[PDB]
DNA sequence: GGAAGCCACATCCTCT
DNA sequence: CAGAGGATGTGGCTTC
């Protein structure tokens, strides 16, 4: 259907066997892109955009700032942070998330 | 109405010219042809021009670069653009103020429609 | 049904 | 290379 970028990655984040490439830091809505290239060929995969990469991936993130859905954390490279409403969509304090997730950090 | 003759249309006022613009255009986007206040009588050079588009949807749409140096009886408009849109089937009506003393206003009725496509291709 | 709108990218590019 | 944004066309959907 029509996905959103923000959403699917939301997804990876909430689904565990993906933790691998990506994760949150422990910190809040703040994730990171442990493996640009595995989220960006996913992203494709489920867009059908075969030719899909992080640097266009980023490029979609970028568009986000603008519209207070999720910024960049700077300083940390592959590392943003969701600062839109959360907790109302998912009913859940990251807090609790991290521990659904077991989120190390 | 010579020297560029499909270049420049009438305002509603006889003392001034402007560039044609586009029909329908695509929200901030640049113009194809950058947008020129022409003035017959005599405008000192320097004069400032302001230009506000807007209809029955917006009294007043937002713009960009929307003011101009009357340089040698020209205004010449660095890369002006029309941000907010005009609505559906209708377009913006151009209010053109030539800060004078007194100031003058020129109005370009209906002159472009604005929307976030713009002219697009077909589907 | 279908043109005309709006929103979200997808791509490419230029700087820092 | 990573990362900011600008420019411009397309896919999905909603409005009239």
């Amino acid at each position: 259907g029509p996905i959103q970028l923000w959403q699917f990655l939301l997804e990876l984040l909430t689904d565990k066997s993906c933790q691998s490439f990506i994760s949150w830091t422990g910190d809040g809505w703040e994730f990171k892109l442990s493996d640009p290239d595995e989220v960006a060929r996913r992203w494709g995969k489920r867009k059908n955009k075969p030719k899909m990469n992080y640097e266009k991936l980023s490029r979609g993130l970028r568009y986000y700032y603008d519209k207070n859905i999720i910024h960049k954390t700077a300083g940390k490279r592959y590392v943003y942070r969701f600062v839109c409403d959360l907790q109302s969509l998912l009913g859940y304090t990251p807090e609790e998330l991290h521990a659904m997730l077991d989120v190390k950090p | 109405l010579a020297d560029h003759p499909g270049e420049l249309v009438r305002t509603d006022s006889p003392n001034f010219l402007c560039s044609v613009l586009p029909t329908h255009w695509r929200c901030n986007k640049t113009l194809p042809i950058a947008f020129k206040v022409v003035a017959l009588g005599d405008v000192p050079d320097g004069t400032l021009v302001t230009v506000m588009a807007g209809n029955d949807e917006n009294y007043s749409a937002e713009l960009r670069n929307a003011t101009a140096a009357m340089k040698n009886q020209v205004a010449r408009f660095n890369d002006l653009r029309f941000v907010g849109r005009s609505g559906r089937g209708k377009s913006f009506t151009l209010t053109i103020t030539v800060f004078t003393n007194p100031p003058q206003v020129a109005t370009y009725h209906r002159a472009i429609k604005i929307t976030v496509d713009g002219p697009r291709e077909p589907r």
